[PDB]
């Protein structure tokens, strides 16, 4: 008998125990996130233990299985998923001692504790020290001396650490039969098979540095304005042929430009969009403004849900003696059991992030049909993306208007809308320069083409030239930057808040001519647009059988990524850009630094 | 009957068949138990190389969805044969004048 019926038997096989162990592993993971108590720790640990087990032990087994006379081009993904060589392929003691150090690394990044100097009394987690100090001060001496401590405590006693660990990754990654680490992560977009929709691990190299270099006058000119608002505010730290400081971007690790927002608006008299007021005066709670958004996306067409969302799923923060965390998150309990976690708040933000993890309900039920290896979307970052669609697409005045949150009396006006665009720039487009500096930087290291001795002076030449940042204090080989972030503190890709944010855009406009949407993109909504639903419907209803390549073609067309909207949805943004900038210097030099 | 029987802990009590070299033929029952011979290897009765349990419970609990909550559900099916057809059905009646 030939071996496509045993895979076949197999894998429906381990389809079946496997969603029953993920049924109850989640089972106790919601039992955790709403009460905190230790046998639920301790059924957690060993419920993870079975999982962990049998998925070894079936990997293990369907190792021996080949590729090569296996067809239907679906069960090929299953094995390619389920084989997961990994770490196992080297020795367990190797094993042993690379966990103890993840282990021993995460805890120096979750217990690094900064001490006000000529006082060990009053130090501070971060969590509730420089988090309110950087949103709510504009002292430069306190966040100088906060920045250089977190540099300077901190990786200085895990450089060598870092060292160790990044050369343990390429050592695994060699003996996986990949060029490097980085080539590891990128064998998670491996596509082949298909004629004409392969996709090889060299071509996001090449496509994603050509879009960063069509996109690079746009952060050039957004750079200027910010530097432009330093010089007003203040004039005599910051250069005006020189790069800006390293911790006057908005954050630490220069992700987030938005804290600069209320010192960088041209029209403070105007305010915001903020109709939290409204929904206060009628008494909206999370029930109501829940039952707002599932008649929201039953305009577009998408269906109901069941009891099990309302009397299984708890919305509110349980206070009194029991203890549950405030993030939001949706959770998949698998096999029909979907549920949400929040805490309820009046904010808008609270409001679009709600959207949110409802979007990505819908998200997950898409694909619940498909075997247990199948539940994911095609590539990682449609997730976080079609999770958000759907609010900015809501974002607009127009919907808050019809919905009553608006009154009908406020004219839109030209100014609040170029806010809006304002603090989209320093929140989303700000993303980008940390993101491809960070990534390109890593795929450097892990490619060996930067010496160990010189791996810290080889950090700064892009950093005073590509993001245009200038360190305050000089750093040698001593600090660790990289050390000083979480994302990598759990050694997570960070390409995936690119992918995001450059593919929603995209989803926007092609929601916008599905939906056949009249003037500015930035004035486009999704209401009444079942069409697009369904159509978005049947792009979400795929899961992980067939190539993103595909969905991107299906979307709009392209079977590489399109950087066009991106500029479309900025047009006037752009414009506004060039003419605020038109009176001021265009570029920067890398020579000039802070400390002389 | 997802009222009644779906226990918290978990229904483990009914079984599935999932796994059969063969159909079947209308109206028979099976109560087959023997392991599932998917490899050339035998399966000396015990689960191992390509052999598995072709019984699984159903392993039903509460939360679970509506299209995963259990049914409960009855065929009736008429035979006629040369017999004098015992079972009819009711015959109404009125009062006499
Ligand atoms: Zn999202």
């Amino acid at each position: 008998s030939t071996i496509e019926e045993q895979a076949k038997t197999f894998l429906d096989k381990f389809n079946h125990e496997a969603e029953d162990l993920f049924y109850q592993s989640s089972l106790a993971s919601w039992n955790y996130n709403t009460n905190i108590t230790e046998e639920n720790v301790q059924n957690m640990n060993n419920a993870g233990d079975k999982w962990s087990a049998f998925l070894k032990e079936q990997s293990t087994l369907a190792q021996m299985y080949p590729l090569q006379e296996i067809q239907n081009l679906t069960v090929k993904l299953q094995l390619q998923a389920l084989q997961q060589n990994g770490s196992s392929v080297l020795s367990e003691d190797k094993s042993k001692r690379l966990n103890t150090i993840l282990n021993t690394m995460s805890t120096i990044y979750s217990t690094g504790k900064v001490c006000n100097p000529d006082n060990p009394q009053e130090c501070l987690l971060l969590e509730p020290g420089l988090n309110e100090i950087m949103a709510n001060s504009l002292d430069y001496n306190e966040r100088l001396w906060a920045w250089e401590s977190w540099r300077s405590e901190v990786g200085k006693q895990l450089r060598p650490l870092y060292e160790e660990y990044v050369v343990l990754k390429n050592e695994m990654a060699r003996a996986n039969h990949y060029e490097d680490y980085g080539d590891y992560w990128r064998g998670d977009y491996e596509v082949n098979g298909v004629d004409g929709y392969d996709y090889s691990r060299g071509q996001l190299i090449e496509d994603v540095e050509h879009t960063f270099e069509e996109i690079k006058p746009l952060y050039e000119h957004l750079h200027a304005y910010v530097r432009a608002k330093l010089m007003n505010a203040y004039p005599s730290y910051i250069s005006p042929i020189g790069c800006l400081p390293a911790h006057l971007l908005g954050d630490m690790w220069g992700r987030f430009w938005t804290n600069l927002y209320s010192l960088t608006v041209p029209f403070g008299q105007k305010p915001n969009i903020d109709v939290t007021d409204a929904m206060v005066d009628q008494a909206w709670d999370a029930q109501r403004i829940f039952k707002e958004a599932e008649k929201f996306f039953v305009s577009v067409g998408l269906p109901n849900m069941t009891q099990g969302f309302w009397e299984n799923s708890m919305l509110t923060d349980p206070g009194n003696v029991q203890k549950a965390v405030c993030h939001p998150t949706a959770w998949d309990l698998g096999k029909g059991d979907f549920r949400i976690l929040m805490c309820t708040k009046v904010t808008m933000d609270d409001f679009l992030t709600a959207h949110h993890e409802m979007g990505h309900i819908q998200y997950d039920m898409a694909y619940a049909a498909q075997p247990f290896l199948l539940r994911n979307g095609a590539n990682e970052g449609f997730h976080e993306a079609v999770g958000e669609i759907m609010s900015l697409s809501a974002a607009t005045p127009k919907h808050l208007k019809s919905i009553g949150l608006l009154s009908p009396d406020f004219q839109e006006d030209n100014e609040t809308e170029i806010n809006f665009l304002l603090k989209q720039a320093l929140t989303i487009v700000g993303t980008l320069p940390f993101t491809y500096m960070l990534e390109k930087w890593r795929w450097m290291v892990f490619k060996g083409e930067i010496p160990k001795d010189q791996w810290m002076k080889k950090w700064w030449e892009m950093k005073r030239e590509i993001v245009g940042v200038v360190e305050p204090v000089p750093h040698d080989e001593t600090y660790c930057d990289p050390a000083s972030l979480f994302h990598v503190s759990n050694d997570y890709s960070f390409i995936r808040y690119y992918t995001r944010t450059l593919y929603q855009f995209q989803f926007q406009e092609a929601l916008c001519q599905a939906a056949k949407h009249e003037g500015p993109l930035h004035k486009c909504d999704i209401s009444n647009s079942t069409e697009a639903g369904q159509k978005l419907f049947n792009m979400l209803r795929l899961g992980k059988s067939e190539p993103w390549t595909l969905a991107l073609e299906n979307v709009v067309g392209a079977k590489n990524m399109n950087v066009r909207p991106l500029l479309n949805y900025f047009e006037p943004l752009f414009t506004w850009l060039k003419d605020q900038n038109k009176n001021s210097f265009v570029g920067w030099s890398t020579d000039w630094s802070p400390y002389a | 009957s997802n009222k009644l029987d779906s226990k918290v802990s978990g229904n483990y009590n009914y079984l599935y068949r999932l796994f059969r070299k063969s159909n079947l033929k209308p109206f028979e029952r099976d109560i087959s138990t023997e392991i599932y011979q998917a490899g050339n290897k035998p399966c000396n009765g015990v689960a191992g190389f390509n052999c598995y349990f072709p019984l699984r419970s159903y392993s039903f609990r509460p939360t679970y969805g509506v299209g995963h909550q259990p049914y409960r559900v009855v065929v009736l099916s008429f035979e006629l044969l040369h017999a004098p057809a015992t079972v009819c059905g009711p015959k109404k009646s009125t009062n006499l004048v």
